[PDB]
């Protein structure tokens, strides 16, 4: 048989309570906050 | 915009998924040539949620039929409104199904399954934004149940936000087709718990009564039922396809109806029937309707909704009607027959309303509602399925596929810790 | 940039006479020293020598204080009144998305040509390479 | 000069809003393809170089299913064809997804259309919210799109006639829950706002109008008659002339207190008109008539806080301070202490317009009551007991918890609702 | 005596070329026939013994698979034949052919072309280069024009209007690598440069024109209108006429930002023309939206540093200046401190022509914003964090070596690109 | 301009050069007599690509054919078109090759070079600016790979600056027409690794399942494979011969596709191809050829997408279409299957267009892709060399023609290395 004799209720309610909220469409990024706007990268000095 | 798509599996599934075909082109008025000749605007103006453009003017409808055993899609391929169909969407197997749940869902169906999310896909992304898919299942069978499924269970992952139906048609509690029927049953159950947002359930025994009490019919030919399921499943997207005062589309519906993600088995029922010989005795008005279809005779799944408690409900009505008449009928269900209504929710009914009724009437309905009465189905079901497999009856046929015997007390749980959701929220 | 007050003609340009109701933005007047604060007060004079503090490429030349990260506004930092409206190549409710592809496998594999339909088998004995493709 | 801006959300938006613009085209000889056979149009409208007057409204929507109704009616040439905004899917019914999923992608798409909407007004009073609260569109999209307006105008005055959840007639199970995030969203952002039932304006159609067969195209054109009646200072003549920023001052006592009443009279059918004289005391007498109330709401369990009037066709001031002296004898009204004053007038020798093919009758004097009465806690309260009695087992909550929302917004929408109750008892 | 010199480079360059021309002869009466049935066509053409208007352009190119459409359509009695330059074979996408490889044997004959297109000019304007970066032939061969250019004349302002490398929708793969290159090469030599996005006009012919399916030839009829509004003021009367000088000069405020935007407006459809009223305050406030940029660069993440306008048609200077403060008071436009000024406007009593057969409706009033904002240092971050992915395992590189170039080409290219990143951050930043 | 002289090298290479320069032919008008006899003047422009105007107006094409054991030639010069080639153009010998890749390629081979050599510059000279030369092979057989590769490892040298291609017809294990394949294709590959600026491979697997499926043609003869592969050489060299929008001659679209001199093997596909059935149910719009074209069942070679992941990709449409619709369709893809493309290369498909469609059709596209999966070709061969080589079976036929045995072992790891420069870039 394995009757589970949980109370639905409760368990539905506490998982309504600690769930995550959703997916939100996130904003569109921004490349002049790309971290080597400034700079020469990295891996040219290996290349030269 | 509002694009769906239609599957068709197992010979129920293409059986009745030539009929429901057979009332959309028509009431779209295309002729089984394909070519459009109807009258109004009306028809070319949302016919995109249902079929294709092709050259010189000609519609395709967007389904997808899959079965094995190609016997039933020469039938199909000959019906009057076959070939309207692409011969692409035509996934068969030379094969039997043998009424196996296992090789349905285990061997023959695991490699049919890529070669039907080829296709799925190629009309998948046919759409502009599709609204979600919809089956006609038959939980009987091999085909419908195993294959049927277990697409399903592909389905949700490539496509989790979609919102898709289920019309299965369940097993019969008096009536038994095959015998291994229960398995196919409960194992398939446990896949449209978590893979399915909404589930109509239909059995033939409830559409045989129709059939008999309301039609009156002397024969009721399979070729007849199915002009019942295919009368509903039309009568769902009638918001989605015409303009109505109070439209609405197929996900608002599912978020009024389900209070959590697993109640998901409904009821259904249309009005008006009637025989040859009442149509001299009936007024078409709106307070006929809601009679009728609040009865417990139009409920095409065989439960008594007067043993549980309805949860919500729903009405999809059809013609140039008052909006109010409507209103103040369905409030008066709620205050009179106050005892089979549930006390946590206030309001428990939907009401919707089109401008265009079907092609051959001037005002209909269409019912939807989720009782707890339909937890007598899932007992049926799990009274004959712990009877003959507590002693291995037909077990050797479902282990030979590499199933196991965990496979059936988990299905078999999942159906208990379910039938009791639908109790403790049952409170007399 | 600043707006400098036109002292006779500083009526009528304000902006409700300018035909805008948007919470105007004051700051490019208030930046400025006027004697009473506001659009209508006189600036203040000065010496005048002018000293620079940047070389030929802009590039402020010396260590003058100065703020990060001007010029560039960045989206951590931008009040609602900033905001953009999305444009054709990204999806939305306005216009259609048109249709899209995706790559479908070649069928199921086999020794001879590959098939999207499953046949039956003759000979069927557990792990065994037996078909007849020829029909 | 004297310029507004109608903005319609939702459904019941749009619904009214083909009920208002087809009223001004007609108030105004305007013919539906835009041109006409000043300072008059110039409220709604913008007459372009060379004859056509497009109107300065924005309906604004997610179904394609309504305005696209518009785009094929008679009233297309009219619209300017960006302002008639249509997503693809809608909110189905649902409050996150017209404030967290769909409506943040579209909202800076309609405020360029508000932003080049603003522009072209010489002088502004302010914007008109036709909002539908209860559903996912009205709800939604419309609590997002004031705060999007609060932060770009701020002080301008943003009117709110805000159809609301009946309460025995209902098409919706879950239109508690998006009733209460509706409001604590818009309360702080709304600068005052109408409320308005469809049953409450049911019971005027059956009492006075006597149309057996109501429905919507029957409630609409009543409250276009309502507008017309309360704008008419703004486009005609007439003595004690009042204007939409004199209308919030001397009306909302506290920030928190903008929920008010509405009322209208005469409301007769064309053959009753033969037989009565509409005297302006038998007309302001029924005015304060809590059955010509367009609100399920019971005047004579509270307080007035303040009335407003707009007097409309053959009427003298004399007789405005003649009975309403009487109506301050009477016993039955009652008022709360601080406000021994608590009558704005408005006269116009402009008399109400009639439709053809309307319901109403040609007549010569007319009423529009506008009041804030402190019985509005009632209608208030029960939003507050089925939210709370749903809310206890959390159904339904899996849909809001879906979209982006979490826990924290359910009960600080509804601490809010407990926070304004006792401001409606405060007051007392 | 207002006369310039006009060079189209590459496919796009004649592509638009064609456009403009088509505009031009339409706009002064021109037959294709050369002749039509004074000072309003000597600043594009010439006039021979007896009635021909030959125009004053040159188009090059390595295909002639494009100058041989041209020779052999209606527009084919215009052009002195030795104007119309082709080559045997193409720079198959390649900086290094269409620089070192193959221009170089070309460019003597384009000089000399040049140079006798010149000689007839009295007073000569500038030289407006039509070039398309990203693909081999118009890349590197305008880079080493313009190297030529700048050697021979100096003090001649050279506009460059170059359709630029798109972020997403691209017919290319290599082309981050020669979008790079030109801008290495060519920003020494160029006096200003406005870019201009295939996917922000495809998104401005969509949501404006209603215009589903555009072949490259709406895009060029835009750009031609865009040109026939900036050089309105030399051909046409109009007051607060404005030449090119007076247009260079106070827009480009460092010698290294000379890059700018672009916008025009109105831009709508025969109806909504027929059912709208476009007052000029509807048009600068349409023309400074970032919805009508036809770059893909969004103004609202940076600060602007200048903007000029053309107006076209019924417009009156009050209402200029009333709609530029307007646009001031407005709080959703930024401006970078040290401009306390900022606008340089211009009228023409001349609209906006309209072609037979076009898709823009008729107006009265019109306007061609240009605008150099510091916002552009997004997509130059775009085109350099291209450049480095790809060029971080030496991808395509062997094509690059072999056709004459060597690696440390790429290495000045890249650390040029990264204080041109540097400079548009700094001189924008604020004390 | 832009002249290209065209090898057919061996059987194979005899035999789809008859349907090329039959297709070719068509398009541009000319009767088997050479003479042309089109309708436009757009066949003349660009008709030196391939052809060499003779006295009295005939058309010559560029052709040499070469073979050993002439019986094929009485074929050629026996069907329709073969009239047209130069009697001179034909090296045949009297001999053959015995299906053994060394006397192709050092007993025989040797000894047409010396001749076959001046028929190719009598005709690299006749052009004024040649654009590169291309060949069809069968990497199976000894004329076509020995002699394909010794006139190959010719040309490198006398013109390395122009650019090679190369057709050939990859073997495959599922049609074993012959033994000693695995020998004739790896010593051919080694010499296709260092000797070819590009090489399409071409399988008669996926030739044959397009034709089973996709055309579903009854009995698939070589003679209608053939049809298939010149398409795609006919699909190649548009943009040489025809105006287009956005032109891309031949040397662009390698650049533009290999980044690493290695890696010039490529996967074709040609669209659309329908049934006699289905041209009923088609659209002709660009998004059908876009998602036919992006099928993995079309890949004319036998290695599956699916598995691999593309590093660059082509498209060479035809017919006056919008740049537009194709500019977005190869651009929604990459978003999509982003998994399926390497990411140090961001936008990695390259697309081109022409004005003039076949001389039947109104819209077709031409694909190119540089998959990662292209291993699977070579993983298969190098299979089957490794197993009889390490016994040395059949070896004493290549050896007794001078042969040593270290060219098996260079003939071998040149292509394991190859096969692993193409799973460093598929990160899987
Ligand atoms: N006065 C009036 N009320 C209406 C009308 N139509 C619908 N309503 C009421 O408005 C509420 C819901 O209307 P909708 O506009 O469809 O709700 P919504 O904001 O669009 O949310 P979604 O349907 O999910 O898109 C219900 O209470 C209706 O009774 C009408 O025509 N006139
Ligand atoms: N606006 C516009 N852009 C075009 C047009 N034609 C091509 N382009 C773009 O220009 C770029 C390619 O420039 P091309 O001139 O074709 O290449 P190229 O400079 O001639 O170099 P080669 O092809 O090697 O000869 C691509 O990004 C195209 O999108 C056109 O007609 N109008
Ligand atoms: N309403 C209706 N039910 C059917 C029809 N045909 C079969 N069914 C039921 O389908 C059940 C078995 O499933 P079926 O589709 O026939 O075989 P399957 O392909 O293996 O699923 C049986 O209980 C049948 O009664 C039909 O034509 N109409
Ligand atoms: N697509 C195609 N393949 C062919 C044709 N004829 C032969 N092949 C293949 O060519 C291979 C043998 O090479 P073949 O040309 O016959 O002998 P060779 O002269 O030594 O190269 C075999 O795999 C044949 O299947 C044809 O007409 N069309
Ligand atoms: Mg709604
Ligand atoms: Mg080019």
């Amino acid at each position: 048989g394995l009757t589970s004799n949980k109370n639905f209720i409760t368990a539905n309610a506490v998982d309504v309570i600690l769930a995550k909220p959703g997916k939100v469409p996130q904003p569109e990024f921004q490349w002049t906050q790309k971290p080597d706007y400034g700079k020469v990268p990295m891996y040219l000095k290996r290349n030269k | 915009m509002r694009e769906i798509v239609h599957i068709q599996g197992g010979q129920c599934g293409n059986q009745i998924g030539a009929k429901f075909w057979e009332v959309v082109s028509d009431e779209h008025g295309i002729d089984p040539t394909g070519t459009y000749h109807g009258d109004s605007d009306l028809q070319l103006e949302r016919i995109n949620v249902y079929f294709n453009e092709a050259t010189g003017g000609r519609y395709v409808p967007r389904a997808i039929l899959m079965d094995l055993e190609p016997g039933t899609m020469d039938s199909v391929r000959s019906g009057p409104y076959g070939q309207i169909f692409r011969p692409d969407n035509f996934v068969f197997g030379q094969t039997g199904a043998g009424n196996n749940w296992a090789k349905g869902h285990y061997t023959e169906g695991a490699e049919l399954i890529d070669s039907v999310l080829d296709v799925v896909r190629k009309e998948a992304e046919s759409c502009d934004c599709l609204q979600g898919f919809q089956v006609c299942h038959s939980l009987g069978g091999g085909t419908g149940s195993g294959m049927g499924t277990l697409l399903i269970s592909k389905i949700r992952e490539e496509y989790p936000d979609r919102m898709m139906l289920t019309f299965s048609v369940v097993p019969s509690p008096k009536v038994s087709d095959t015998v291994v029927e229960p398995y196919n049953a409960t194992l398939s159950v446990h896949q449209l718990v978590e893979n399915a947002d909404e589930c109509m359930v239909l059995d033939n025994e409830a559409l045989y009564d129709i059939c008999f009490r309301t039609l009156k019919l002397t024969t009721p030919t399979f070729g007849d039922l199915n002009h019942l399921i295919s009368a509903v499943m039309s009568g769902i997207t009638c918001c989605l396809r015409f303009p109505g005062q109070l439209n609405a589309d197929l996900r608002k519906l599912a978020v009024n109806l389900i209070p959590f993600p697993r109640l998901h088995f409904f009821m259904v029922g249309f009005t008006p029937l009637t025989s040859r010989g009442s149509q001299q005795y009936r007024a078409l008005t709106v307070p006929e309707l809601t009679q009728q279809m609040w009865d417990a005779k139009n409920m095409m799944c065989a439960a008594d909704p007067r043993h549980g408690r309805y949860l919500t409900a729903s009405a999809l009505f059809r013609g140039r009607m008052s909006t109010k008449e409507v209103d103040e009928q369905m409030l008066n269900v709620q205050n009179k027959n106050s005892s089979y209504f549930v006390e946590w929710i206030p309001n428990n009914v939907k009401s919707s309303v089109c401008d265009i009724p079907p092609k051959g009437l001037k005002m209909s309905a269409t019912f939807i509602g989720n009782s707890t009465a339909i937890q007598e189905m899932f007992k049926r079901v799990s009274e004959q399925f712990t009877a003959m497999f507590r002693r291995k009856a037909f077990l050797h046929w479902y282990t030979g596929e590499g199933m196991d015997e965990m496979e059936f007390t988990e299905a078999e749980s999942n159906m208990n810790d379910l039938v009791s959701e639908y109790q403790q929220y049952q409170d007399a | 940039s600043r707006s400098y007050p036109g002292e006779q003609v500083e009526h009528a340009f304000n902006s409700k006479r300018l035909k805008n109701w948007e919470v105007p933005a004051v700051d490019k007047s208030q930046a400025i020293s006027t004697s009473t604060g506001t659009r209508f007060g006189t600036l203040q004079p000065r010496s005048g020598r002018t000293q620079f503090i940047v070389d030929d490429n802009g590039h402020l030349k010396s260590g003058v204080p100065k703020l990060e990260k001007s010029a560039f506004n960045f989206t951590q930092t931008t009040p609602v009144f900033m905001d953009s409206a999305p444009r054709w190549p990204k999806e939305n409710p306005t216009w259609p998305k048109n249709m899209k592809a995706t790559m479908g496998y070649k069928g199921i594999q086999s020794n001879y040509l590959p098939t999207n339909t499953v046949t039956l088998k003759a000979v069927e004995v557990p792990g065994t390479t037996e078909r007849n493709f020829n029909f | 000069m004297r310029e507004v801006i109608s903005i319609h959300i939702g459904q019941a938006g749009i619904q009214v809003g083909n009920a208002c613009w087809e009223l001004y085209c007609l108030e105004h000889g305007i013919q539906p393809d835009g041109q006409m056979p000043d300072d008059a149009f110039n409220t709604f409208f913008s007459e372009t170089g060379a004859g056509k007057h497009v109107p300065r409204c924005i309906f604004l929507d997610l179904e394609p299913t309504v305005v696209d109704e518009v785009r094929t009616g008679t009233y297309r040439q009219l619209f300017h064809p960006e302002q008639l905004i249509s997503g693809k899917e809608d909110a189905a019914n649902n409050f996150a997804r017209g404030h967290y999923t769909i409506g943040k992608e579209i909202v800076d798409l309609a405020l360029d259309r508000i932003r080049k909407l603003a522009d072209n007004c010489t002088g502004l009073q302010g914007f008109l919210v036709f909002n539908a609260v209860g559903g996912g569109t009205g709800s939604g999209l419309g609590s997002l799109l004031l705060e999007r307006l609060s932060v770009d105008y701020g002080k301008k005055s943003k009117l709110g006639f805000t159809v609301y959840p009946s309460p025995q007639v209902s098409t919706a199970v879950v239109e508690p829950y998006n009733s209460v995030l509706s409001t604590h969203s818009l309360l702080e952002h709304t600068d005052v706002a109408v409320m308005l039932d469809n049953e409450a304006i049911y019971d005027i159609c059956r009492r006075s109008l006597d149309i057996e067969r109501p429905t919507y195209t029957n409630l609409n054109r009543l409250i276009a008659q309502v507008i017309s009646s309360l704008t008419a200072s703004l486009r005609f003549d007439g003595a004690l002339n009042v204007d939409i920023t004199e209308f919030q001052t001397n009306l909302v006592p506290y920030p928190r207190i903008h929920f008010m009443l509405s009322s209208y009279a005469p409301i007769i059918s064309a053959e009753k008109a033969y037989h009565e004289q509409l005297s302006v005391a038998e007309i302001t007498n029924a005015a304060f008539e809590p059955a010509s109330m367009m609100v399920k709401c019971d005047p004579r369990h509270g307080k007035y806080m303040a009335c407003c009037l707009m007097y409309r066709g053959d009427v003298v001031p004399k007789d405005v301070n003649a009975s309403v002296a009487t109506i301050k004898t009477k016993r039955t009204i009652q008022f709360v202490d601080w406000c021994p004053t608590g009558f704005k007038c408005g006269i116009n020798y402009q008399p109400p317009t009639v439709v053809p093919g309307g319901d109403l009758a040609k007549v010569q004097r007319a009423v529009c009551m506008i009041s804030n009465s402190t019985a509005i806690g009632e209608i208030f309260s029960r939003l507050d007991h089925k939210f709370d009695l749903m809310y206890a087992k959390r159904a339904f909550v899996h849909w809001y918890v879906g979209e982006g929302m979490e826990e924290g917004e359910f009960s600080e929408a509804r601490e809010d609702l407990a926070a304004l109750e006792k401001d409606f008892e405060e007051v007392g």
